[PDB]
């Protein structure tokens, strides 16, 4: 058997939810997209937090719950990085994927106004893109170096880095 | 095919024990007071006496 | 002086004064040698094999060792697990604080050339670049037998030290 | 997570070049205000007006950038390394980055004319 | 003007993890904490990028270095459903007991080694024990101890022994007289009792806020598991209850692991009994290796055999995000894959990530060796956090 | 029926609502004995005699120097190139060991011999990052290189720690009994 | 197990001057029966008895004192 | 002159050339309470390995803190030490044996105890880091608070003798014991014994996770064998005092049939005996306790200070003023008041 | 205070980029009079009431554009 | 010359051949090798060692009682009795006012979501 069969009948569900989900915010989605049950949601830059409040807020709707936020750097295109969230509706057990796009120099809005715990994730992907999340405390490095310059995460850097060390 | 590999016996296996195998062991609790109390009341009944035994000793010296 | 004399690898007790000096560096480097106590460093996938060897199956109380975790009262160190960038002035200034008679011992294949992260770029390309280890214990998962074995290999360098044999410096 | 750390701020983007150089100027206050601080904390071997004349000359090397959002990024990075060194949270180790070309002379035959750079085939 | 703040752990406060911890105490009081983790942070992900998936799957036993299994295991099923092939039927009960007694292996661990960060020294080393006993059934099926290379992404790497689905029946009989003695001196035990009754509350809302799962989001009271809410790998074939707590407390928490083990033990007699026949590993030559019998006898075999050793196997484009109940909590995966063969991107949900991120919501007022009672049921192993 | 929205067959389930928590008046025991068991400290001396019990019984540890613990056939420790029957080097250099060596460890170069056959001029691994995949293993159709179940190599330098040629074919001259009988019981599940 | 009763046994199986090199090098007693030596020279043992943990059975009496 | 210098001595290899084997032993006990094997390859059958222990430890330096008045690190170990060495002169061994007999034991026996805690507040000002010194506060306190109990039950004890001598309470326990009537009074006095040592029940404050690496000063070499020694001293000195005034000190039954039995006369043979049978039941109770000790070290986990001195304060000692109203008043209500 | 602006002189007197040390008026602009930028600005603020030990709010210290305006502060304390 | 004495002055010389033998027998005695404002506090840190006092008093207070007590028959009692009862009530002063309570400051927010 094709293992894509057990899928189907939900993937097909799950379009209608998400043309929903398009006519219901249509100011700030620009697509939706999917792919063997992994709902994707397409978002402006500037346009996270009224997006992020109806998917917790709704009751066809809850989201609840950040599971893991990262970006991905596609460097052939103008907005080089794109910012990727991760929700569980605890109740409905479902997930929802959600992208923006950043240039390096422009940000993303912080979603630590409405997910505590986010504020610990959007502290990650900062040190390894550069990536910003304006509104937001304690936005600072971790999991580098104190000292680092750079972003590892970078497909310009290098993989061994600038610097080693040993004890003169 | 398949020969040569592993696998379960035709009878299977005998269930295992998995729950929380706690016996309420001893007495009931009343039982270790009353005891408590029945050591006590005889060993002070040894104590006093022999404090009194004692007191008529150190008249004796 | 002589212009022929044996090296201390090589030489052998002729004098009574040194059957006395070698019995009272027996006697130093065998207190030395069992009663034997490393300092927890541990951090990684190279600290649950540390307490692989504190597990009952292959115990190290038989041996003597205990893990006093406090480096002052530690003969030596284990450098397990990786070595990361940002901890290195941290397990210098542990190396710092031991007392003179010490030791370290390169448990794990990160802790000797990197190992498995060789290439990364936040990383100390293995603990020679901090501290003297004179054992490496190799092994990524670097066996509690092969653990054992190097501490075995470190016991018998310190039947070989001479502390006392060199005043007479031999 | 509610509350921040002693220091950190909530990230925010000046819409003016002019708020963007009050807030620049404000942070080489504070540098310059704790900067007899981090002598007494990273235990230098050196003096504070060195340290100074590098906290200067670091934001002589980006007086001269145009634009209004690169000196944002700039500054929060200006910003976190404040962070770090008014805490423990770099150590001396990591704080002597700042300087290597202090701590020690250079070394005989550092090349300047096409000859020495040509005899060691430019390092 | 500020606490006269700490530095918790430069080396061996927690046992397995450097756990450097600023804490800000008022009273012995918390009245904020911020752990710097970085300690470990090897830079795992930028090395991913340059390795084949082939080459990509020991990256993940060193994550998670208590429970490697699950971490196999959930990267082979990201990749799995990025590359919609399916598992054969053995190789999907192999691969479910397997992550069970990872799980039995993995609380044993967690459970023990917070009764000793708080002072059970005896747990400690008779959880260990069993441990050891369980480092032996990791020998038999692939190398050496504590890093299986083992689950490939094409599914299972090789057979069993001939005889180990016999020779752990008799382990697991015992197992149930060895888990009960543990738990007859913590589970009472007004000393634990005290230390661990209200200790450190988590709300329903605000352990969804927080991001938290696994034992401690069913602790709070939520009855969320991945192995039945979005089942996979015969636990649907499997019966198996969840535990579920009550409080918000860290007992709730601690009795839940008790309880675990009393499951993944019933999935072990659910799974020695009903062990079928089939093919151990995948059906194809084209994601996985061909055995080492025939490749010597037929051509086809050996081209497979040299592409998928020197190129690998390619794979789809497209993006996944997998993840499974690991014992810590829920563990994720977020694969981008190139369409070439080195994975463009690869992130790991380490599930105590967010356990450390959600530390000084939890922390506020309590005691300073209250903050160790907070610290290993959590599981903050350190391998996981940082990468 | 139908449902809400916002609402799936995920209602709470039967009995979901828990008992109100009993009082110290809705309490079977008296008070009494409740409280012989907070005195005298009943689950107190019961670990006690938990561990009392433990005290009779058998250790597990063994005596290292003396006794080893369970060793696999598909245990890995370090490595060893095999040889063939009448004695010849078994490797050639299909670089598959070099190609899938996660951390790089093998470097090769080789060369065609004197009487044209190709074999292996300069074998090396690096042990300081032998990471124990074990794929080295896997890797190879004409079952060169190894893993030896040793693991008591210990060395002192980093300079013994890099493994020529000589030093596995040594190794291969040393282990090749234990390095049959490990075959003898994994070559069918290979 | 490891009680009196089976040290003081095997040491009355083995004999006291085996006995005092063992105990000099081993903390046991250990009582098998020469499966085989070694070619540098090593004798091996087995053990029957019934009161013996799990892997404790076989085991090596060395030659040199410097074994390892 | 001449038979007082050995009659300290041979004390001397009786005490101190045992306080080495008892922390041998202590790894002998958790060892099989947690199913491994002892030390086994230092010695014999491992035994002596306090004597690798200590030459090591002799051998190793003296590095100084520099935060520390080297004099004070001094001062403490070497009081700490004394201390819980010159509280051996009225352990009774037999009748009336003991190093010097005054009729003011008790008094000698406790105030010893009290200048116990002396020490160990002094030690954590040296060095004197902020979690250094607060370490040293949260240990005295609990040191002090403890040794309260452990002070407060010897006077419900010679509410039975009315005297000050130690041996005199032996010769009155020879009726019955005092454990054997006053049963609770062990249990809350076997807690309060295992409080004024370092015991890790109650020894928190031992948190090297807590600290800066700090268990108390981390101050090693020649000085850590002596607050070591002290603390190892400080167990079975509070056994001691366990076995004398609560349990049967050195006796065992009556004896005098069994020995009208053997001898006919004395005879130094006969002292000898009577010696040996009553040391021994002083040893089988001190050394059934040492192991007690050990017994509740390994089952339970450590406490919270706020349970520490909860502990203390309002479960423990409310239960003692109880005390202190029944067994007087038992006292009064037969006429049983105890004379000299 | 009297003598106040001879120590602010003094302290002045110590930097460099002042063409003219007799240039100290107490009437001397930063950036006009004694040519300075607006890093020297902070610098010397700094250096004032490091002089001192008092320390100064942010918009007291920005506003200080001339040592008649620090002479014009000078007299919080 | 009794051994008593020879007790109490014999065991600092032993301290003394046990202090000055590492100064004899080690070597490389002493190599190269914030706290700015605030310490912190409860009550229930100093109280313990000050209330401590009275209740240690109270014990050598007891003393010369317990002695003495076949003299004071029935009287005797009934005068340390009433002492006693004096002290049991000063006991229970602060067990109600709870002065070794070191309360902690993480409430869980009693006060509910009153909106609008
Ligand atoms: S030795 Fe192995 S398990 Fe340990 S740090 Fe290195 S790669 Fe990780
Ligand atoms: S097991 Fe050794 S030879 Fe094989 S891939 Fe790993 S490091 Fe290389
Ligand atoms: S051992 Fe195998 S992989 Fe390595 S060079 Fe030889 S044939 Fe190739």
């Amino acid at each position: 058997v094709n293992p894509a069969d057990r899928y189907l009948q939900h993937v097909s569900d799950l379009h209608q939810y998400a043309k929903y989900i398009m006519a219901a915010l249509p100011k700030y989605i620009q697509g939706f997209s999917v792919w063997k049950d992994e709902l994707t949601l397409h978002v402006a830059p500037s346009a996270v937090i009224p997006v992020t409040t109806f998917l917790r807020d709704n009751t066809s709707t809850q989201y609840k719950s950040i599971i893991d936020i990262t970006a991905v750097d596609y460097p052939s295109r103008e907005n080089r990085f794109e910012v990727v969230y991760n929700f569980l509706s605890v109740r409905h057990n479902s997930r929802i994927r959600l992208k923006t796009y950043a240039t390096e120099v422009t940000p993303v809005p912080s979603i630590t106004c409405l997910y505590e715990g986010a504020n610990w994730f959007e502290r990650e992907a900062y040190d390894m893109y550069g990536v910003f999340f304006e509104g937001h405390p304690d936005l600072r490095r971790i999991m580098t170096d104190y000292g680092f310059e750079g972003h590892p995460l970078r497909k310009d850097f290098p993989l061994t880095g600038y610097t080693e060390v040993r004890w003169d | 095919p398949s020969v040569g590999q592993d696998l379960p016996p035709v009878g299977g296996y005998e269930p295992v024990q998995w729950r929380r195998n706690l016996p309420a062991r001893g007495f009931r609790p009343l039982v270790y007071l009353a005891a408590l109390c029945g050591i006590c009341g005889y060993g002070f009944y040894r104590a006093l006496g022999g404090i009194q035994e004692r007191r008529e000793l150190k008249r004796e010296k | 002086m002589p212009t022929d004399f044996p090296l201390p690898s090589q030489q052998k007790p002729n004098s009574a004064v040194d059957y006395t000096l070698t019995t009272l560096d027996a006697v130093a480097n065998w207190a030395r040698q069992g009663s034997f106590w490393p300092v927890t460093f541990g951090l990684a996938c190279c600290a649950v094999e540390m307490m692989h060897v504190s597990a009952p199956r292959y115990d190290q109380d038989r041996l003597g060792i205990i893990f006093r975790a406090s480096p002052r009262q530690s003969d030596i160190m284990i450098v397990a697990g990786t070595l990361t960038n940002k901890m290195a002035p941290v397990l210098r200034q542990v190396y710092d604080q031991m007392p003179e008679p010490r030791w370290v011992i390169s448990m794990g294949s990160c802790a000797n050339g990197g190992g498995y992260y060789h290439f990364s770029y936040s990383v100390v390309r293995g603990c020679d670049r901090i501290v003297p280890v004179d054992v490496y214990v190799p092994g990524c998962p670097p066996t509690s037998e092969a653990l054992m074995y190097g501490v075995f290999q470190l016991q018998r360098k310190m039947r070989n030290t001479k502390i006392t044999r060199m005043w007479y410096r031999k | 997570a509610i509350i921040a750390t002693a220091f950190a701020e909530t990230v925010k983007f000046s819409g003016s070049k002019q708020e963007l150089q009050k807030r620049t100027l404000a942070l080489y206050r504070q540098f310059l205000r704790g900067a007899p601080t981090f002598a007494d904390l990273y235990e230098v071997q050196f003096s504070i007006p060195t340290i100074r004349t590098k906290i200067r000359q670091e934001f002589e090397r980006h007086r001269f950038v145009d634009d209004l959002s690169i000196q944002n990024v700039l500054y929060a990075k200006g910003h976190m390394e404040y962070q770090e060194c008014i805490n423990f949270w770099k150590q001396q180790a990591q704080f002597l980055k700042y300087f290597p070309e202090e701590d020690d002379i250079q070394g005989r035959h550092q090349p300047s004319n096409f000859v020495d750079k040509f005899l060691k085939n430019r390092a | 003007i500020r606490a006269f703040t700490i530095n918790f752990g430069p080396q061996h406060p927690a046992a397995h993890g450097v756990l450097r911890l600023i804490l800000e105490l008022s009273g012995e009081e918390i009245i904020r904490s911020d752990p710097h983790v970085g300690l470990l942070h090897r830079g795992t992900e930028k090395l991913i990028e340059y390795k084949t998936y082939m080459q990509a799957l020991p990256y993940f036993d060193r994550l998670d270095y208590v429970s490697m299994m699950t971490n196999e295991q959930v990267f082979s099923l990201a990749v799995e459903k990025l590359l919609n092939v399916e598992v054969p039927l053995r190789g999907k009960y192999i691969r479910t007991m397997f992550g069970e007694i990872t799980r039995v292996l993995n609380h044993l661990m967690s459970v023990c080694s917070h009764a000793m960060d708080v002072g059970a020294l005896t747990p400690f080393l008779w959880g260990f024990e069993e441990r050891e006993k369980l480092m032996e059934f990791y020998e038999r099926v692939s190398g050496a101890r504590l890093h299986a290379a083992y689950v490939r992404p094409g599914g299972v790497s090789q057979d069993l022994p001939a005889g180990l689905l016999d020779d752990i029946y008799m382990w697991a009989t015992q197992f149930g007289d060895r888990l009960d003695e543990i738990e007859e001196l913590l589970t009472d035990n007004r000393i634990w009792k005290l230390r661990t009754v209200n200790i450190g509350t988590v709300t329903a809302q605000d352990a969804l806020n927080l991001g938290l799962s696994g034992p401690m989001l069913r602790g709070s009271g939520i009855p969320f598991d991945i192995r039945k809410n979005a089942p996979y790998d015969a636990y649907d074939k499997v019966d198996f209850d969840v535990p579920v707590g009550m409080n918000g407390d860290c007992y709730d928490r601690y009795l839940i692991r008790m309880a675990e083990f009393r499951q993944s033990l019933r999935i072990i007699e659910q799974c020695c009994n009903d062990m079928p026949a089939g093919a151990v590993k995948v059906e194809d030559f084209k994601i996985n290796s061909p055995p080492r019998n025939l490749m010597k006898e037929d051509m086809e075999a050996l081209i497979h055999h040299f592409l998928l050793y020197t190129k690998g196997y390619s794979v789809p484009p497209g993006e996944t995000y997998t993840a499974i109940e690991a014992p810590k909590g829920e563990m994720g995966v977020y694969v981008v894959s190139d369409g070439s063969e080195r994975p463009y991107k690869c992130k790991i949900r380490a599930p105590g990530f967010a356990h450390l991120g959600a530390f000084d919501h939890i922390a506020r007022g309590h005691f300073l060796p209250d903050a160790v009672a907070i610290i290993g049921t959590m599981d903050l192993v350190f391998g996981e956090v940082d990468r | 029926n139908i449902y809400a929205g916002g609402s799936a067959a995920a209602a709470p389930p039967a009995g979901f609502r828990i008992h109100r928590p009993a009082t110290w008046e809705e309490s079977e025991e008296g008070a009494l004995s409740k409280a012989t068991k907070y005195f005298l400290l009943a689950e107190m001396f019961r670990g006690l005699y938990v561990v009392l019990e433990q005290f009779f019984r058998a250790p597990y540890t063994i005596y290292y120097p003396f006794e080893k613990g369970p060793v696999s056939p598909r245990f890995r420790g370090e490595h060893a190139l095999r040889r063939y029957p009448s004695g010849e080097e078994r490797c050639i250099a299909c670089k598959l060991c070099e190609a899938i060596c996660p951390a790089l460890a093998i470097t090769i170069d080789a060369e065609e011999r004197i009487d044209g056959s190709r074999r292996t001029t300069k074998y090396d691994i690096d042990m300081t990052k032998c990471i124990y995949c074990g794929y080295c293993q896997e890797s190879c159709p004409v079952d060169a290189i190894v893993e030896t179940p040793n693991v008591e190599y210990a060395t002192e330098t980093r300079e013994e720690l890099l493994y020529n040629k000589e030093k596995l074919l040594a190794n291969g001259d040393k282990w090749e009994l234990e390095l049959q009988y490990a075959l003898d019981a994994d070559a069918p599940y290979r | 197990s490891s009680s009196l009763y089976r040290v003081l046994r095997n040491a009355w199986e083995v004999g006291p001057r085996s006995y005092w090199k063992q105990l000099n090098s081993i903390g046991d007693t250990k009582s098998g029966r020469l499966v085989g030596t070694d070619i540098y020279g090593n004798k091996f043992y087995e053990t029957d008895h019934q009161d013996e943990i799990h892997l404790r059975t076989r085991y090596v009496e060395y030659k040199e004192k410097d074994y390892d | 002159m001449i038979i007082n210098i050995v009659e300290i001595l041979i004390f001397l290899v009786c005490v101190l050339f045992s306080v080495a084997y008892l922390t041998v032993a202590e790894r002998k006990t958790l060892a099989y309470m947690q199913r491994r094997l002892g030390p086994n390859f230092v010695g014999y059958y491992g035994l002596l390995q306090a004597f690798a222990d200590a030459v090591k430890l002799l051998l190793k330096e003296i590095v100084l803190p520099k935060e520390s008045n080297y004099i004070i690190l001094v001062i403490s170990p070497l009081i700490t030490l004394i201390t819980a060495l010159i509280g051996w002169v009225v352990i009774p061994l037999g009748p009336g044996i003991t190093l010097g007999e005054l009729n003011l034991g008790i008094l000698f026996s406790l105030a010893i105890g009290s200048l116990g805690v002396f020490g160990s507040l002094l030690s954590g000002w040296s060095s004197n880091s902020k979690y250094s010194l607060l370490g040293s506060i949260r240990s005295t306190a609990q040191l002090i608070s403890y040794e309260l109990i452990l002070t407060s039950i010897f006077i419900i004890i010679i509410m039975f003798v009315s005297s000050l001598n130690i041996t005199t309470i032996i010769e009155t326990q020879r009726v019955v014991w005092y454990c054997i009537p006053l049963l609770p009074l062990l249990l809350i006095f076997f807690i309060a014994s295992v409080a004024e040592t370092a015991r890790p029940p109650f020894d928190l404050t031992e948190s090297e996770s807590e600290l800066v690496a700090g268990y108390f000063t981390e101050y090693s070499g020649s000085p850590f064998v002596f607050f070591f020694l002290a603390e190892y001293s400080n167990i079975i000195l509070i056994s001691a005092f366990n076995g004398y005034l609560l349990l049967g000190g050195y006796l065992s039954f009556n004896y005098s049939y069994l020995f009208n039995i053997l001898f006919n006369d004395y005879s130094y043979v006969s002292f000898l005996f009577e010696g040996l049978i009553n040391s021994s039941a002083y040893a089988i109770k001190l050394v059934f306790l040492m192991f007690s000790f050990i017994w509740v070290r390994a089952a339970f986990p450590r406490f919270t200070y706020d349970n520490l001195i909860n502990f203390c304060w309002i479960i423990l000692l409310p239960l003692l003023f109880g005390i202190f109203l029944i067994i007087p008043s038992t006292l009064y209500i037969f006429d049983s008041f105890p004379t000299l | 205070r009297p003598d106040a602006e001879k120590r602010i002189a003094a302290v002045l007197e110590s930097f460099d980029k002042i063409s003219n040390p007799a240039a100290i008026t107490p009437t001397a602009s930063f950036a006009k009079d004694l040519n300075l930028d607006s890093l020297d600005t902070v610098e010397v603020v700094v250096a004032i009431e490091e002089e001192f030990g008092i320390e100064i709010p942010d918009k007291e210290a920005d506003e200080i554009k001339s040592v008649n305006q620090a002479v014009e502060y000078i007299l919080a304390q | 010359m009794n051994t008593f004495i020879i007790f109490i002055i014999l065991i600092p010389i032993v301290g003394f051949a046990l202090l000055a033998v590492n100064i004899l027998l080690a070597v490389y005695k002493p190599y190269n090798e914030f706290n700015q404002t605030r310490l912190a506090f409860n009550a229930a840190f100093i109280l313990v060692a000050i209330l401590f006092l009275p209740f240690d008093l109270e014990i050598s207070t007891l003393l010369p009682y317990v002695m003495s007590i076949y003299l004071v028959s029935n009287y005797g009692f009934t005068i340390v009795l009433l002492f006693l009862l004096i002290l049991i009530i000063g006991f229970v002063y602060e067990i109600n006012t709870n002065a070794l309570k070191i309360n902690k400051h993480n409430k869980p927010n009693t006060d509910s979501l009153i909106y609008k």
